[PDB]
């Protein structure tokens, strides 16, 4: 019908039109690497994670923003696509705190895994570090914004899902940081999935601190009772 | 004879802006009388389909740094509409390191660019004009709104805007110091009243743009030429420049040179041509000549073994690794540290990084720290290479294209001028062991 | 380099040097080390119990 | 005809307000705006 | 080097959202005008100027500025705190009356613009960052002002003064410290961007309309 046919890794699949590279390829059952892109969230394309290379193209594209074209080849292991993802890697981990024995991410970063997964092994940074400071946004969601790699979920999620603009980025560049730049509390009746979606421990549950590490806990699938939506 | 091969020799009889200098009145008057503003009416009569075909057969290409052939890029426009308004914006904020050009034109020549504007719109069919200026040019955006308010009264803009029957208007927005606004997306967010972040393409402006309508971003030299290209014709045009690189051009030349100035030549000249006889030569000598910089701070540095045979065009400085850019040519002497001049180009990238794309917002900071030990020479040889790499991976993987221009000029500075950088290194070592 | 009874070490300002990060906790074959931690009242990451079972360790 | 001459003096008596002043002298001249539809992106 | 400044806002008892702010009534009909100017739905486009508005009464952005911009265009008080933040003409601290913007990018360093900065420095007595005193100065650095062909430049409260000397930059000062305004423009001269000495091209008489155009029109 209006289906069009694309090709990941030389395989063919159908698509409807408009579908982005990233969910072709996971048509087929490949993830992509991710950092920005939530599949609840309005596309962002920041992160510049999920850089893929298309066959017989120079460029390559965001596959969480970029419509598959027809007749088009996706190469997700191609050399090309693996030095974007290691030297994205490298981008990120360039300022990030040696932090992970005190953060609470620990054990559920994805930064760590897909540090594991499909960055290098080493660092050639030899400059310090930025460091910035911490800001208070109420009782429940611990803040340590040096591990913010920038994703901007947060301001997604409070703007569209939330409903509120409490959040945002301040500055540019370099210095850019996300907040509220006065004192404010990110108080509302869905703030606490803020830490869900943050893929790093810069956003994380305070009333949890430092209590567990997530290989040891065992996970009951249950229901709430806390009101009637179950 | 045609193809000719001698580029740039051209008379002031051949010259669109002929108030480059600002000793003729800046008012309508003086423009009326100096050819602007004629036949207007006649050619938004011929409509858009013929001032479509004027632009493509001159060859004119984007003075605003990229060179995309003019004509195919505002036929994208040439759609039905579909219940949106159509806009024209006009590149006014020229940010560049070395650039000069749009600035006289805006306070110079504003008549010119309200004409090109009303053209432009015509052949989009486009519904008004925003003219996004620079925040520091608040003189050439008061000129640029008097200029506008008198051919708001002469009847030349707004309603129907001649004995034409076609309605169009003209805004000035300013800026306030981003030089990411020049990027054509991010100045459309900064018109919509948000920060200066650039979008990703596709959609083209074309498709989604200001206010999520049909847009076409234009540079200011090549939006005032517009109606000059309409009158004189599209092969008049072409008759300057080597083929593909047709036309006439706004050269800055600034820095080591005898008399800096801004002038229009034909687009092929040579380098060595356009530095020897309008600006008064290197001082010291054209053999006292280090480096030249070619087209803005975004292309890569050349060293006088190319410069002394490289024309002034696209294809050309393509040739030669570098890159036209905005013809910004910026000279230096064998008496200036060129790391040192690199190095202040890529701390202006970082100070106008925007931050939004992670490739940028570290890898440009990371490049200058770097660049800021290499000037010292704190650094090892082994890091050059390791420098050159993280170019690389800066290159290509970023939104937009400020990445590029942070990327390439240490690219150039280490392929022309590793040598001082491993003798710069050995001398530190040597006084610190 | 000899392997022989356990101890927990301090900074030289008398700060213990444990923040529970519990890794020795995970690679422990013998599963002889249990841990667990909360903030401390000066907000530091710090553990309320650190055993280690001799007769399960392997030393 | 006079080429030696710089007549560009208009700028050196412009004050803080001369371009929104300008502005507002133009918001007499201008076509009606178009309209989304909306009150804003969030009505 | 870093920035300095914060991009962090701490109350303070001059400047709380409690500080006095409000438009002139001028002021309001030019905010008027230029909401008329965007399509209807879209008032935001407004904040730019509106803000920048804001600052040409005030001096500077206090958040209770930034607080009336998102009040009067109905925009969210943080998307107005992203504007101010991130662009580099909005004042979030008072400045002197003068503010002394010195460009120092590669074109305007190559023609010796340390010169002109440390002139300024040994005139006023403070450095890159600080404000006179009297508060009547503030010297800051800035990047490329797009008058590169006459660097060594300057801007001062919209006022480009370009082709400086060390002399010439402290005269401007005793100029502006008298009472006095000074003529922008080239200082050596030039009044252009015209070639220093010679006019190389443009000396023939403008061509009369008409002269180039195609047959058929
Ligand atoms: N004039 C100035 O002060 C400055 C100029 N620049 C120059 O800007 C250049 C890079 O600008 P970019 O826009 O990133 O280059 P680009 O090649 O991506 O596009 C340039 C123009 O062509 C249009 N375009 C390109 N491909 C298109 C397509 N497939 N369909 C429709 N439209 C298309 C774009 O919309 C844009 O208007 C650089 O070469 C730089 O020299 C950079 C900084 C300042
Ligand atoms: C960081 C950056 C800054 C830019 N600044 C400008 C500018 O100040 N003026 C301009 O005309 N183009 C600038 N450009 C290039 C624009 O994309 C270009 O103007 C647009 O594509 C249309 O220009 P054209 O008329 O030459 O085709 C900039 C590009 C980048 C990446
Ligand atoms: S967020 Fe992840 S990578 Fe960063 S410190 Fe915490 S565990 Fe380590
Ligand atoms: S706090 Fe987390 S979700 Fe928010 S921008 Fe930073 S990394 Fe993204
Ligand atoms: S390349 Fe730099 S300026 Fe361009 S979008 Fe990315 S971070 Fe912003
Ligand atoms: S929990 Fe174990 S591994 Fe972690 S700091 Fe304490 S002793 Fe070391
Ligand atoms: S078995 Fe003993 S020595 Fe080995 S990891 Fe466990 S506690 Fe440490
Ligand atoms: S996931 Fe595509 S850019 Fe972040
Ligand atoms: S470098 Fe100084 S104005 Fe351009
Ligand atoms: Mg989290």
């Amino acid at each position: 019908s209006n289906l069009i046919e694309v090709f990941v890794d030389g395989q063919s699949v159908m698509v409807e039109p408009g579908t982005t590279v990233l969910q072709a390829c996971e048509k087929v059952g490949m993830q992509i690497p991710r950092f920005c892109y939530h599949e609840r969230l309005s596309v962002a394309g920041n992160c510049r994670m999920c850089l893929v290379e298309i066959e017989k193209a120079p460029k390559v594209v965001a596959a969480c923003a970029m419509p598959v074209m027809k007749g088009w080849n996706i190469l997700t292991n191609s050399e090309k696509s693996k030095k974007a993802r290691e030297g994205v890697m490298e981008f990120l981990l360039a300022n990030h705190p040696l932090d992970c024995p005190i953060c609470d991410q620990g054990g559920e970063c994805d930064l760590q895994d897909q540090s594991m997964m499909f960055g290098s092994d080493r660092s050639r940074f030899l400059e310090g570090k930025r460091a910035v400071e911490d800001k208070n946004i109420g009782p429940l969601v611990k803040t340590i914004m040096t591990r913010c790699i920038q994703c901007t979920r947060c301001i997604r999620f409070a703007s569209e899902i939330a409903g509120v603009d409490d959040l945002g980025t301040t500055g540019r560049g370099n210095d850019m940081q996300v907040g509220t730049y006065i004192e404010k509390m990110f108080m509302s009746e869905l703030s606490g999935n803020i830490i869900d979606i943050c893929p790093v421990g810069a956003l994380t549950s305070k009333p949890y601190a430092f209590t567990a590490r997530p290989w040891e806990t065992r996970k009951t699938e249950s229901i709430d009772v806390m009101d009637a939506v179950g | 004879a045609p193809k000719k091969t001698s580029f740039g020799s051209l008379k002031d009889e051949d010259r669109i802006f002929t108030n480059l200098y600002g000793r003729h009145d800046w008012r309508l008057k003086g423009a009326q009388s100096r050819g602007d503003w004629y036949k207007t009416k006649e050619i938004l009569l011929k409509g858009p389909d013929w001032i479509l075909g004027e632009v493509k057969t001159s060859g004119l290409r984007g003075r605003g740094g990229a060179g995309f052939p003019t004509g195919l890029k505002w036929s994208f426009m040439n759609k039905p509409s579909d219940g949106r308004p159509k806009y024209l914006v006009v590149n006014a904020d020229e940010g560049e390191p070395g650039t000069c050009k749009d600035r006289e034109i805006i306070r110079h020549d504003p008549h010119k660019l309200v004409e090109g504007c009303l053209v432009g719109g015509r052949a989009m069919g486009a519904r008004a004009a925003y003219i996004y200026i620079r925040g520091e040019f608040y003189n050439e955006a008061s000129n640029l709104q008097v200029a506008i308010r008198e051919a708001y009264e002469a009847g030349l803009i707004g309603k129907n805007a001649c004995g034409s029957g076609y309605d169009f208007d003209v805004f000035v927005v300013r800026g306030a110091g981003a030089y990411i606004c020049g990027e054509e997306t991010a100045l459309i967010e900064s018109i919509e009243g948000k920060q200066g972040k650039p979008r990703l393409k596709p959609p083209f402006p074309a498709d989604v743009g200001v206010f999520g309508c049909p847009t076409t971003v234009a540079n200011v030299e090549t939006v005032a030429v517009s109606p000059t290209i309409c009158r004189r014709g599209g092969a008049w045009f072409a008759s300057f420049g080597r083929e593909r690189n047709s036309g006439t051009k706004l050269f800055n030349i600034s820095g080591h040179v005898n008399h800096p100035c801004t002038v229009e030549e034909e687009m092929s000249v040579p380098l060595k041509e356009l530095i020897e006889k309008h600006a008064g030569g290197v001082i010291g000598g054209w053999d006292n000549l280090l480096a030249v910089i070619p087209g803005g701070s975004s292309t890569p540095l050349i060293p006088k073994s190319v410069c002394e045979t490289v024309l002034m065009d696209f294809d050309a400085l393509v040739q030669a690794q570098t890159g036209l850019g905005t013809a910004a040519v910026i000279v230096m002497d064998r008496s200036t540290d060129i790391v040192k001049a690199i190095a202040r180009l890529i701390e202006f990238y970082k100070h106008e990084s925007c931050g939004q794309c992670t490739p940028c917002r570290e890898g440009v900071d990371w490049m200058n720290k770097v660049m800021a030990r290499f000037v010292k020479g704190d650094a090892r040889p082994a890091e050059i290479d390791s420098l050159w790499e993280i170019s690389k991976q800066i290159e290509g993987h970023t939104i937009c294209a400020l990445g590029d221009g942070a990327a390439w000029p240490v690219q150039g500075l280490i392929r022309h001028f590793r040598p001082e950088l491993e003798e710069r290194m050995q001398q530190f070592a040597l006084q610190h062991q | 380099r000899f392997r022989g009874e356990h101890a927990l070490r301090r900074y030289p300002s008398g700060e213990e040097r444990c923040i529970a990060c519990k890794l020795c906790e995970a690679v422990c074959p013998a599963q002889a080390i249990t841990i667990e931690a909360e903030p401390r009242a000066d907000g530091s990451r710090r553990t309320t119990r650190y055993d280690i079972d001799m007769t399960k360790c392997i030393y | 005809f006079d080429n030696s001459t710089y007549r560009n003096l208009q700028h050196h008596e412009y004050s803080t307000y001369t371009f929104l002043d300008l502005n507002v002298e133009l918001s007499k001249f201008r076509m009606p705006q178009p309209s989304s539809g909306r009150q804003s992106p969030r009505h | 080097g870093a920035g300095g400044a914060l991009f962090v806002h701490r109350d303070t008892p001059e400047n709380n959202p409690d500080t006095p702010f409000d438009f002139t009534p001028e002021n309001y009909k030019r905010i008027e005008a230029i909401v008329k100017n965007y399509p209807e739905g879209h008032k935001a486009a407004a904040v730019l100027p509106v803000l920048d508005l804001a600052q040409r009464q005030n001096g500077w952005l206090p958040i209770s500025a930034m607080n009336k911009v998102a009040e009067i265009l109905q925009v969210p008080p943080m998307r107005v705190y992203e504007v101010a933040t991130f662009y580099t003409m909005y004042n979030r601290k008072p400045v002197g009356k003068y503010h002394i913007q010195v460009c120092t990018t590669t074109p305007c360093m190559l023609r010796n613009s340390d010169s002109i900065l440390e002139a300024i420095q040994k005139k006023l007595g403070i450095k890159v960052g600080e404000t006179t005193p009297d508060k009547l100065f503030t010297l800051i650095e800035v990047e490329c002002l797009g008058a590169c062909v006459n660097a060594p430049m300057v801007q001062i409260n919209d006022n480009y003064y370009e082709d400086l000397t060390p002399k010439d930059i402290e005269e401007i000062i005793d100029e502006l410290k008298a009472g006095k305004i000074p003529k922008p423009g080239p200082r050596s001269g030039r009044f252009s961007c015209e070639p220093a000495g010679g006019l190389t091209s443009l000396t023939e008489p403008p061509k009369g309309p008409g002269f180039g155009v195609q047959a058929g029109l």
